């Protein structure tokens, strides 16, 4: 493999480089927030509406409602990380109806009232790109009832106990969210996270940017309409690149397809014997007597048990490393957005 | 008779049980006849006795009804029951006894201890037949396929699912088996079943359209 | 749920409702022979070991019961099933394997034993289901002259495989000499009688031998035995047995493709999903009837004892064991209002609720 | 050991989900060492004088 | 001589895989980043780099800090010879004390003892007659065995998922780690910080 390209920088004791233009460039950088809430219903899960399982399931103490305690916190804390991404503004700021902010499009970003779903064209765009795997908070009992075609996973996940929850702030809210932090950052600047929205020009905001990194103010004033044309160019190459590419999100993609997989293992460990006759609790407690049956049922239901603790301990472990992604999205929310960051790379 | 060799050419697929799956990818461990394999073509016009190891895979073309049934078995010349098969159009006949046959079986075309005796539909109804014959814990499993293909050439490429017909509890310790040919001219194919891993894939409507075999090369054990 | 008198203010997630099954169907083939256990258990004399006797069941009613008032045995020892629920599921074919051993040897029928019988006369699957049933006949195989007509064999070549039976007679041979037809030197014929005597001891007394094996359902099922019918009721979450699988849930009308030698369907997690009734030839659906979780929207105990109660994930015209439509179940007990307030407990898509003075209720909003 | 092997089938997919773990953290622990180190677009060379 | 541990290691199925960066990249990216910051300053971390003589970057990070560029310009051979003492010091506590970096040792020192926890475990009977497999094989017929090899898997099982567990809190712990460490050179190296005590 190669490191990259061979360089040689012409170092003297008396000679300087000093730019003498510029470029302005538009990056995308992509965050997971939150994930998926899941609830187990163990009667379900493990016995199937079988009373005899149900009473030997409970001389094994409370294994259960710790499950159903751990997975119910982690529901708690995925709302909690899109709260503290999303919902830091304290009130909805809307732009003004004529769109005019020094020669600087924001179409593409700013939401329209054409369709129902108040979203941007790039927020239309990465809602597009991001496949779900068709999550169990829209209603299918009702479909899943009415057997057409052939048997979902959905609806094995479903019939066998595993209940998808829906979010508590749906996806208008959160884009509503956005559009105000979007509405107080083109028109008060970073004054609207330090208090009350002060306006301001955008212009004279940008050129307060400037000033910020080191530029004198008087670069942008004599070089405004190229610095306009450079910073929509480069909002027409997010967009170019988000139409053609369907790579680049792929990590929101993973936040899926686990929540998905992981489901998929769980419905199928439901079809292994664990060292008993046969998976099917209805022919165990058909074929044999009382204690030859309670034998093989233990047995069914220390593998089924063991099963579902490590679900929800690979479950732990990922919405451990969910939050932390989520505390560094809102640390970059609330640093790159609401004011204006000197740290490097950052 | 004249033997040549043909590639298998990813044929003799049969269901495993009798369970209706659809839309999903089973896996299944049985004796399968194995991908590219090297069938054995026979031309009769002339008979040592074919080996029978671990189940055969038997394919013919025989417009016309010539092949008739085998003698499955150990010594195959009475003395035993051994295994018969006699189709005469209307029924079949699996009496587990002799025929007092040489070495060459033939059947002329114009009860001492027998075991077991059945009774069924006819067997033998662009005409490749298909029968796999299987010898499991005593239990003798035949399955089945009828084909149509366009040219007669060799063995064509695609799928086509073999169905089971006839289970029987009989047969005892069968390793040799012949052909009966019935003269008033064959072209029939033989390959060897091996104990090997597949992949099967059932379409919506609950039939295996698509199989892989897990050791033919490292890109299908990939896919397994 | 919460171990305590007094709960706090939140939602919290209390139970599952299940639509309870109200009544039963029994479905069995309409087959009305007498299956002939008599013919099998007691005869005038029983083969021996190496040509064991096998007997198929089947297209009758397999009545069980009636096996102890044939034969005076202890043990119906069996492996794959129980002989008390014998009468309540059923089988495909039965198979009756009738001969008399030495009471040595009726350990040795068992599935992974090696031995004398087990390895060259008679040898039963690792994987057998059915019943073995062993009596002792002393009274009736055994002369005081000594009893030379039950033969077994001493060894062979090579090992026996399951359920494998052998008859001709060849001298073995256990040097480069051949016999050549001749029993003389290192030539020993297999066949020898066990010579039973009543003056013998209690472990060398013949024993006759039984071994009833079904095999397992996946045809249409043959032989099985007097379980009354039930007429058949579709949707309605009732308790089926279908061929002696039993359930719970509602049947259902298909379009499923059987190839006519399929019976069942599965799932992914190899549950029944169709069925085949054993009558008509009908194919049914089998969908659990509806279920899911209940959850409780409180207050403080201290402030008042007005509870709401959310039926999660469920088009709510199906509530029983004011009404509100959300897209996380619907609410029972909330009022919702045409307002907007700060989120107090949440619910759902967007929907919090409350307890509020507008008579003090318990309100849903958004 | 075959016998081993063939009870061991009967546990399900416990050995699929250790491996897909172990292969997880392994490909981790690269991506850990790429995203410290490799920082820089082109590898510079200091000058022959000191 | 003898069997070695990392032999046993290998003959039971654990496997160590070597890493995709060798130490040869590891060095060759160090000494890119250190030509980079001493040649150009941090312009190399915000785009082409652009050359400056050293006393120079040096004013421009005093500038940075709060004290005004005459006094590196008068004062310069004093930093030179205190940074020249400082660097040398570094040398002289590395070469005599073996604690500094014994942090990177836990690194080596818990994946070596976890996996030695994981051979032990071989030797354990779970309940069962022996902890040999061809001896329960041997010694008993099938229904006996299979229990045995049924108590010995479960075992084997529960050790196997402890250990993948143990690996993967201690892999969410290095991520962070290694997060600071990105941070921490993204930050210091290619820029200047005015974080207290970072
Ligand atoms: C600084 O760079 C910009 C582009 O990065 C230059 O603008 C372009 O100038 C050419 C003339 O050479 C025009 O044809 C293009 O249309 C301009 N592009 C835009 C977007 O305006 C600019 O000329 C450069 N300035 C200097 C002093 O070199
Ligand atoms: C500085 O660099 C130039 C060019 O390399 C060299 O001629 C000069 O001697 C250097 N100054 C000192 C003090 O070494
Ligand atoms: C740029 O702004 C104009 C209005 O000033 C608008 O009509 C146009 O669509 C914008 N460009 C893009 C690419 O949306
Ligand atoms: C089948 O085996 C024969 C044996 O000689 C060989 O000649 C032929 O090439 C083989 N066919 C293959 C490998 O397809
Ligand atoms: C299933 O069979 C029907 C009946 O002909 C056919 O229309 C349909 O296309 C089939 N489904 C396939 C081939 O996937
Ligand atoms: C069982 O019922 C079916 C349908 O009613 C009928 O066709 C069949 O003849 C019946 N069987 C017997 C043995 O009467
Ligand atoms: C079994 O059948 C024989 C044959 O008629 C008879 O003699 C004998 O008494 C029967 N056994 C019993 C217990 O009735
Ligand atoms: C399911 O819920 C929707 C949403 O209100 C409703 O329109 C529809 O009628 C419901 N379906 C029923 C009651 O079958």
């Amino acid at each position: 493999m190669s490191l990259g390209a061979e360089n040689s920088v012409a170092y003297s004791n008396n000679s300087i480089a000093i730019p003498t233009n510029f470029t302005i460039s538009v990056t995308t950088e992509i965050l997971p927030v939150s994930m998926t809430k899941t609830s187990v219903d163990c009667t379900m899960y493990i016995c199937g509406d079988s009373t005899e399982c149900s009473n030997l399931l409970l001389q094994y103490g409370s294994f259960c409602t710790q499950l159903k305690r751990a997975l119910t916190g982690i529901a708690v804390e995925q709302d909690k990380n899109t709260q503290e991404v999303f919902a830091q503004v304290k009130q909805i700021y809307k732009t003004p109806p004529i769109k005019y902010f020094g020669g600087f499009n924001f179409s593409q970003i700013l939401p329209d009232p054409s369709k129902p779903s108040k979203r941007s064209f790039i927020e239309d765009l990465l809602f597009n790109k991001v496949t779900l795997a068709d999550a169990g908070f829209i209603k299918q009992y009702g479909d899943c009832l009415g057997d057409i075609a052939a048997r979902d996973l959905i609806c094995a996940q479903k019939f066998n106990g595993l209940t998808v929850l829906p979010p508590l702030l749906t996806d208008e809210m959160i884009a509503q969210y956005t559009s105000a932090l979007l509405a107080g950052t083109i028109t008060s600047g970073w004054t609207f996270g330090a208090g009350a929205a002060l306006q301001i020009p955008f212009a004279m905001q940008m050129a307060y940017r400037f000033n910020g990194i080191g530029v004198t103010q008087n670069v942008l004033y004599e070089n405004q309409k190229l610095i306009a044309n450079q910073f929509n160019s480069a909002i027409g190459k997010i967009q170019d690149s988000l139409s053609s590419t369907a790579s680049a999100l792929g990590k929101l993609q993973d936040v899926v397809n686990h929540n998905a997989q992981a489901l998929n293992t769980l419905v199928k460990q439901l079809s292994s014997k664990f060292g008993a006759i046969s998976s099917v609790l209805n022919d165990i407690l058909s074929r044999l007597d009382k204690v030859e049956a309670e034998v093989q049922i233990d047995r069914l239901i220390t593998g089924r048990l063991q099963s579902l603790q490590t679900y929800v301990t690979q479950q732990l472990i990922r919405a451990a490393e969910i939050r932390a992604s989520a505390n560094l999205a809102a640390t970059k929310m609330s640093e790159c957005v609401l004011g204006q960051s000197k740290r490097v790379d950052f | 008779r004249t033997q040549s060799y043909t590639n298998s050419f990813t044929r003799g697929v049969y269901y495993p049980d009798k369970v209706f799956r659809s839309s999903v990818l089973h896996s299944t461990q049985d004796l399968f006849l194995p991908f590219f394999s090297n069938v054995t073509w026979f031309h009769a016009i002339h008979n040592p006795a074919l080996p029978f190891n671990d189940g055969v895979y038997f394919a013919s073309t025989e417009k016309s009804n010539i092949i008739r049934g085998w003698i499955f078995g150990t010594t195959l010349d009475s003395k035993t029951q051994s295994l018969l098969i006699v189709n005469n159009a209307t029924n079949v006949v699996i009496k587990v006894c002799e025929f007092q046959f040489c070495n060459d079986p033939f059947l002329d075309v114009y009860a001492n201890n027998c075991t077991f005796e059945y009774v069924s539909q006819p067997f033998l109804m662009k005409n490749l037949r298909e029968f796999v014959f299987k010898n499991i814990d005593g239990y003798f499993k035949i399955y089945s396929k009828h084909t149509p293909i366009n040219l007669e050439r060799d063995l064509p490429q695609g799928f086509s699912a073999l169905e089971p017909l006839v289970d029987l509890p009989i047969g005892i310790n069968i390793t040799r088996f012949q052909t009966l040919l019935a003269l008033h001219a064959a072209a029939y194919y033989v390959g060897y079943l091996q104990p090997r891993t597949f992949l099967l894939k059932y379409n919506e409507n609950g039939t295996i359209t698509d199989a892989v075999d897990c050791a033919l090369d490292p890109l299908s054990e990939t896919k397994c | 749920t919460l171990k305590s008198f007094t709960v706090e203010k939140g939602i919290y997630q209390t139970s599952n409702f299940r639509v309870q099954p109200t009544e039963s169907i029994v479905r069995f083939p309409n087959i009305t022979n007498l299956c002939p256990f008599h013919e099998v258990f007691n005869a005038t004399t029983f083969a021996s070991v190496y040509a064991w006797n096998r007997k198929r069941i089947s297209n009758c009613v397999a009545d069980y019961s009636v096996i102890y008032n044939f034969a005076p045995f202890f043990a119906f020892k069996c492996y794959g099933v129980s002989p008390t629920k014998l009468n309540d599921l059923c089988f495909t074919n039965v198979y009756a394997d009738s001969f008399v051993i030495r009471g040595n040897e009726v350990s040795q029928i068992a599935p992974g034993q090696t031995g004398n019988i087990a390895d060259y006369n008679y040898k039963l699957p690792d994987d057998f289901t059915g019943c073995v049933i062993a009596w002792n006949s002393n009274k009736l195989d055994s002369k005081p002259s000594g009893n030379y007509n039950y033969l077994y064999r001493l060894l062979r070549k090579s090992k026996l495989k399951p359920f494998e039976r052998d008859i001709s007679t060849e001298i073995y041979q256990a040097g480069n000499k051949p016999c050549n037809g001749v029993a003389g030197p290192n030539c020993y014929s297999p066949l020898q009688s066990y010579g039973f005597r009543p003056t013998y001891g209690v472990g060398h007394q013949p024993y006759r031998v039984v071994v009833l094996s079904f095999e397992l359902l996946h045809a249409p099922a043959t032989v099985c035995g007097p379980k009354k019918s039930t007429n058949l009721v579709k949707n309605k979450c009732v308790n089926f047995n279908f061929n002696g699988l039993t359930g719970t849930g509602v049947l259902t009308e298909s379009n499923k493709k059987f190839l006519p030698f399929q019976q069942f369907g599965r799932d992914i997690a190899d549950t029944t999903d169709a069925v085949r009734d054993p009558q008509t030839l009908e194919i049914l659906d089998i969908t659990p009837c509806s279920f899911g979780g209940v959850s409780v929207i409180t207050p403080g105990t201290n402030t008042s004892n007005q509870v709401a109660v959310l039926y999660q994930g469920v088009n709510c015209t199906e509530v029983p064991v004011n009404v509100f439509q959300t897209r996380a179940g619907c609410l029972i007990g909330a009022e919702y209002v045409n307002n907007s307030y700060e989120c107090d407990i949440p619910i759902g898509a967007g929907i919090c609720a409350s307890y509020q003075t507008q008579s003090q209720s318990i309100i849903a909003y958004t």
